[PDB]
């Protein structure tokens, strides 16, 4: 009744519900709030190649999609919560997104630009630049799906435990 | 020497197991696929052979004046394939049935956000109606069991959310689900599909109109003989 | 006044109205009764390469579709017409077949997984495993379309008369 | 020498082709004869790229009487237009209706494909007269050659082809459009005929049709020298 | 160290000027993107940078009995994305508003041929209604100007039809818009979107429900810091 | 204030609203009259190949569509405007189009056949063989594009100015 062993390279996906991410309420006039705080697992390590899909299903408390004049950014920070500035992966508006099929058709999948790596403590954050009007933001009635680990389309996020020389060179930030 | 088959709700033998979970937030075994004496072995290969899951739960309401709206169903709803219109889905978000009249009811409108809906049939006072909507939240995964009753282990310990099964057009190639890991069976061994969630999945409710099963689970596999 | 010399491998598709395929109204839960019986044409050989589509447009007498949880199986049988156990080309359900476009979009098509070869006498049977509650099977209001011979998608069914070495190797069953 | 693609069909290159109906008792008989003209030299068929369109239709005729919203199984196993059911989403109407008394068009409401029935909005009068043209269902066609004597010379993919596939496929979509099978040569005064077998009337020349001029339409593509 | 970004209706500055045209068919200038001091310069790359445009116009009627129907709007109306049914379209073909009742109207249906529509409710004799459909015919292009008010050129001197902007699913790659040519801004320079058309495209009708803006523009761009 | 250099082959989309193709309203059985007159623009050369689409948005005076079965043919003509027997690129019908989405998706497009190359005086003429039932052709509300210059899909119209070797070779008609 064997199962088949695996390497460390777990091909997975990422979203709000997992216990290393926290959503947060966001009003409509701050591009500097930690919308999402994505903290490392404290002993495993994540890797993302560029060209990785995103599905930012953001709506309001009344369920309507927000004003596509709004911009969204995903960005790396330090181990405290201070953005590194460089290492950005994404910057675009919601107008380039189609919630009806944004995570299904490859011809709608907005992907990453530059690769990324998260050690046992490295932080990722999301930032949302919004005009005055569009009813804020509720994450409880919204969600996100980062990467895809089900299709042949898109790609998945790599995770590993500690293997020696891989970690020795993963320290090469 | 191998070919392909499907394991499913009924499948190659009536030795499977079909049960329901608990409301206390503690996982259970929804399904048990036990091998027969017929076949030497069963094999499932994540990323190769697809899997399909149409979960669905059960709720109930009492009739009275103005009772055309249905309240929060205790369920984080989403549309099917990201599409909302019930008449244009690959399968319904939800269906319901009046028992006092003993018929099915068509649905008029939806509030996915508020998790509420609106019907055409205003029932009578003291009336009884039942609803079968898709299941919302839920964390699922696989498990192995030997011929003794022991957990050998899970597979790829990263439980996928339930709602992804709803989110995609499962029938269309490339978008179908292919979970991860691998697994092998033997004659008296039993794999289980396990789930954790608040709400009670159901099956084999007689009053359901569009089939003898509200809800299904299917999986393409490879088989030796 | 020429015809053009044509390969005897005629590429077609198959349906119920043809006079070598008989139907049978099915009760509720008799998975051993064959709904359809494809007898060989008494003079030709059929070939079905693997990777071949099906469109089993099944409904009841009232015209509604059957249960999606139905199991549908195609199987070759002996010259008597009893199942060989092995030799299956298909095993799946109806819910996997969106009736509207199961024969339209290649992105929705369900294909075979095996080659197959039918002589003048070899028999195919389409079996249906159903629960008790269903409204049977009304072949007078349902049909099947095996293969495509019309589009630049999918594949077809080869039919041939008798050629020498082909027959010599065909009788290697 | 030069070669090009051309299209034959209902009218086509030359006004010598001939359309005629089959028998109501089922028989495979001559229908649509493409005869070669001397405008050209020779014709070539190359199926699987030689695309083709066919719309069929038929005729039913009923009368006014109180309580009639529903029209019956028309001895025609109707199908939806390539999977789509309600007409407003269809490529073409599954059927069309006319009040000949009022001398106008009718709106169709709904369908039941199983019993092959339909339902309208404007309930007609008593003693009135109404025409309907629904698409054809059952039936099957094929091609054939004949020389300049009426003598056959060989068939063209000697195999029937069902009618309802022309409905089941959205005819106009490339990749999905219909390409029959065959590859055949003509000479100056040879004819090549489509044959049909079906129970009901292959309706052409319905002058009562408010929408076009051919209720049932036919087109194919072929290869040509000059 | 450049980046990909977007200009548009508001883009990244409250300097852009959007201006209605005239009825006499002059090649009028509408939407002027002024480069700021913030950046070194702006880059446009046709065949690379997607571009989005939703035009929308204004008409009006005084209703009476039996006035469920609205005639041709002097506008060659077109479907959206190969669809006519409103709810399925990527955006509405049109919306309208009862000013006397001071509310939105939901639509019954369309006659694309005579450019007519019909509503759900009938207005009153004395009631007034306004309508905002997407614009129909006409042609557009881009122009270049410096901080000295003289035309610094035109972009690929051949206009595109208005209707193709509607006809495609704007966001889908492969189907998205990509004009031809290139251009680079400088500091107080400016680029103006020009149009000719019969009818008055407009903006910011106060009584319009869906937001502050009836019509919108976006254009992917590159910024050399 | 740069624009960038533009090479010879300008990619555009031919359509009715341009000053080198003229329309003309038509009867219902006068095919020899031209729907369109497409002239050499008197200073350029034009190229269009196989795979080039059309958007024959042909409505009647009311807006209702023309007859489906009408044949639609494209031809090269001389500097007098008479065909050449050869010089054909297109042969199909109106009802083969779908006014809802004929230009939207490529899969609902009709396209040309051959290579073609137009000098400063050469003429293309589009001819239209209608039967009696139709309501002519009303160019005003109607319109036509020959091509597209917006998508990665399909193709466009190639416009070249004068270059020595290319002109000397392409004048080998």
């Amino acid at each position: 009744g064997n199962i088949g062993n695996l390497s460390a390279e777990k091909q997975i996906s990422v979203y709000d519900g997992q216990p290393f991410v926290d959503e947060q309420d966001v009003p409509a006039d701050d591009p500097n709030t930690p919308a999402l705080t994505i903290e490392g697992p404290d002993g495993y390590v994540i890797a993302v190649d560029a060209g990785t899909p995103i599905a930012p299903e953001f709506r309001d408390s009344n369920g309507n999609k927000l004003d596509p004049s709004t911009r969204v950014i995903v960005q790396k920070c330090d181990r405290q919560g201070n953005p590194l500035g460089d290492g950005i992966v994404f910057n675009d508006t919601l107008g380039r997104f189609d919630y009806e099929q944004m995570r299904t058709d490859p011809d709608f999948m907005r992907k990453t630009a530059k690769s990324l790596m998260i050690d046992e403590r490295e932080i990722v954050k999301v930032f949302v630049d919004i005009p005055a009007g569009a009813n804020g933001y509720d994450a409880d009635k919204s969600r996100l799906t980062l990467g895809d680990d089900t299709s042949d389309f898109g790609k998945a996020v790599e995770i590993v435990d500690h293997d020696e020389l891989s970690d020795a060179e993963t320290r090469a930030v | 020497y191998t070919i392909s088959h499907t394991g499913g709700t009924l499948g190659s033998s009536k030795v499977t197991t079909a049960a329901n979970q608990t409301s206390p937030q503690r996982e259970t075994a929804i399904i048990g696929f036990e091998c027969p004496r017929k076949f030497a072995e069963i094999e499932y290969v994540g990323q190769r052979d697809s899997t399909r899951f149409i979960p669905r739960t059960t709720e109930s309401i009492t009739g009275t004046a103005g009772d055309d709206t249905v309240v929060s169903l205790t369920a984080n709803i989403q549309p099917v394939a990201g599409e909302t219109a019930i008449e244009d889905q690959d399968y319904p978000v939800a269906v319901a049935y009046n028992v006092t009249q003993g018929v099915q009811v068509d649905i008029d409108a939806v509030d996915y956000a508020a998790d509420e809906v609106t019907l055409a049939d205003n029932p009578a006072d003291g009336d009884t109606v039942k609803v079968w909507p898709i299941m919302g939240d839920g964390d699922v995964q696989f498990r192995l069991v030997n011929q003794f009753g022991q957990e050998e282990g899970r597979v790829y310990p990263w439980a996928t959310p339930l709602y992804r099964w709803h989110d995609f057009p499962q029938l269309k190639r490339g978008r179908e689900i292919n979970l991860h890991g691998s697994v092998t069976w033997e004659e008296n061994e039993t794999v289980e599909v396990l789930l954790d969630a608040p709400q009670a999945i159901t099956w084999e409710d007689s009053d359901y109109p569009e089939g003898q099963y509200v809800s299904t689970f299917e999986q393409d596999v490879e088989i030796t003989l």
